[PDB]
């Protein structure tokens, strides 16, 4: 979970940390994190053309 | 050999963040703040803000070692173990018309 | 005196406001070990009804109903 | 009861029947489960060579370290 | 008392019914309480995660320092 | 102590002397119990063909989902 | 909310990399407490071995029992 | 009622102080433990492999992936 | 996996290749196991005549009666 | 409150004074169970050093040294 | 190692010497074994007829069912 | 810590080293403990045959149910 | 300010030291106080038990009815 700040402010009124999507709510992604980004351990090899 | 790589499309809005309600009532940067449902906001912005997030860490980068964020703020995390598996160098040759 | 009172004020809410650790996590897991547990005793009846060459109608299980559907 | 037909509805049996195929046994989280864990499956698969594994379609932070994908 | 119907009026349970669904225990002030919060309204609100929050309609000198909004 | 007799009051073992019926193991509260469930009965009941249930005859408020029936 | 980070700045947890450095969960006073405690802190240790143990930098006199050491 | 409330401080304050006894030995004991059960099971191939005569390329390993790499 | 080779990393096979030399099993905690015995090994190794015998170089309070040689 | 916490104690109370059957009857039996195998092992060399007339320092035992002496 | 001395103290093997004597294999236990049982001894006995039987002075509550005797 | 010695001096074991005695954990009150019950002492004996019970020292109206005896 | 030296001598703490002394705090009038209660005090006495009392050495009409005694 971690930060999911990596989107930008499309949309939100910036003041200051407060990303306001509407006039009387803000987000704060930095703290609101509601996404489980995934990472594996994969295998690759390299082919020469 | 193994090293770590992004999972693309196995991330998914699951909703445990809290939208941050404003006291104020206004676009003051300060001032007391509220834990809010996640509800309140539009499921459209929603949408775009986890595509806009996706598009961030796995687009960015498929298969590099990038750095993972300090205070967490990063943006697609991956990792080689050991030594990372080089390129077989790119086979540059020469022809200079005379 | 008014002053004792509302402190005691202060000492309610301050207590009745303690987090919550978020039980749900702790009771889900336990619950999921819980299933994995019968159906992994489910393994030895059905691994020697493969080695016996019994059909599917023919192998006999002794599964007990669970709570949890199974 | 028996491996083609249960006692319980959210138990299911894959019963191989030829020499080139998996077994699976498959329960469903349901009734006295959680609500957030509810209708999920975990399966426990056995490959027809005689390797058992787990898994489980729950979320992470609910999936036993011995079931992790 | 259950949570579908209970024996009071001003007391209502919201009882999620999927995992999705977020719980809420409202309570609306009355009979003995102040005339100038005679109809406010309190509740508890659980996002389906399990995270207990607080939000309630009084005005922000009457609101407690946990439920300091 | 022994499966005939125990050496508690309040704890009963039913042994089967055949093949074809039930055993029990009945346990009455008492002592340190509470008082509304003072003389309640507890029971675990065995199939002649192996399978164990459990019930008892306190209320449905203080039963256990593992031993509601 | 991770180990690595979780959701609120007052908390921090130090998480063992190896099995020769001990683990620690560090929480900072501040936004509702007292403004005589504002920045002091209060920690929980855990010794690689197992063992817990707690310390404080607030006063005496605040100090209860249960982290004297 | 103010000394009444601190009661529950201090009975807090006891609760929380409760002796957690080390834990880390049960839990690796126990995995330990378990390594044995898969370490002490190919034995039997071994063993056989052995007294079969063939080479170690020739000795089939029933081995199964285990999560504590044992 | 074959006694020369093996699927999982930390499982090694000593295969004899005479009638002098011991057979041995070498196995390497990890992954799922405790951090404090992260890089331990348990050995299983077998004598010319034929006598398994087990060795481990955990800490002697996580060493059941098995294997505290 | 002071009786939210009383309760808990009164749990506290009820879960430590939980009744623990008598565990030794199952390990005593394991161990002499495990020993009956070992013992009984070692019948098949026995019955041939009988049957083929080897003396006592003539029959080879082909018995390893375990953490139960039985 | 032999019938006539082995490489254990706490096992003893009774060999016949002629054709009107029994043949017995005597371990006791302890070391690892359970206080309670610290010095009892489980014996296998060989009738001359070739009839094997085994005893043990252990508790009748852990004898097994084989050696009931 | 060992039972044979304690880190704690406060508590005390009584460890057996034969089949007859039993084992004994005393835990006499102190530091942190009320000035009433400052000197008394709580124990827990096991009988031989397996059988743990508690008896504690303490007045009747400071012993809980578990060991009023 | 402690129970072993307070702020002024005016107030005086006895803290007890074994389970069977009783905690006592008696304050004496002074300064401020009337002339004709100048040199009176007022005690609050606590019996071991968990008991406590009021006794005051003020004349009968001074006498409130809580340390009416």
């Amino acid at each position: 979970r971690i930060d999911s700040s990596l989107a930008s402010s499309a949309g939100f009124v910036v003041a200051g940390e407060r990303w306001y999507y509407t006039k009387r709510h803000f987000i704060i992604p930095r703290y609101f994190q509601n996404w489980r980004m995934r990472r594996r351990k994969y295998v690759t090899g390299w082919v020469m053309p | 050999m193994n090293m770590y790589k992004w999972v693309p499309e196995s991330i998914r809005d699951s909703g445990e963040g809290q939208p941050s309600y404003s006291n104020n009532g206004d676009y003051a940067p300060s001032g007391p703040w509220v834990a809010a449902g996640i509800h309140t906001m539009p499921q459209s912005l929603r949408d775009s803000m986890r595509n806009s997030i996706m598009v961030t860490a796995q687009a960015r980068r498929d298969v590099i070692g990038p750095e993972w964020g300090p205070d967490g703020r990063f943006t697609g995390y991956a990792s080689v173990i050991g030594t990372p598996d080089p390129k077989p160098a790119d086979i540059v040759n020469k022809f200079t018309v005379e | 005196t008014l002053i004792e009172l509302m402190i005691v004020v202060a000492i309610i809410g301050i207590l009745a406001a303690i987090a919550i650790p978020q039980y749900q996590n702790y009771i889900a897991k336990s619950q999921v070990s819980r299933v994995m547990s019968e159906t992994g005793s489910l393994k030895t009846v059905i691994e020697t009804c493969i080695l016996d060459g019994k059909t599917a109608a023919n192998c006999e299980l002794g599964w007990t109903n669970s709570n949890l559907l199974g | 009861s028996t491996a083609a037909v249960t006692g319980q509805t959210g138990l299911t049996i894959t019963y191989p029947a030829s020499a080139t195929e998996s077994a699976a046994i498959q329960g469903t989280f349901g009734n006295s489960a959680a609500i957030k864990i509810k209708n999920q499956t975990l399966t426990w698969t056995r490959t027809p060579e005689g390797a058992w594994s787990c898994a489980t379609t729950v979320e992470a932070k609910f999936k036993p370290a011995g079931c992790a994908s």
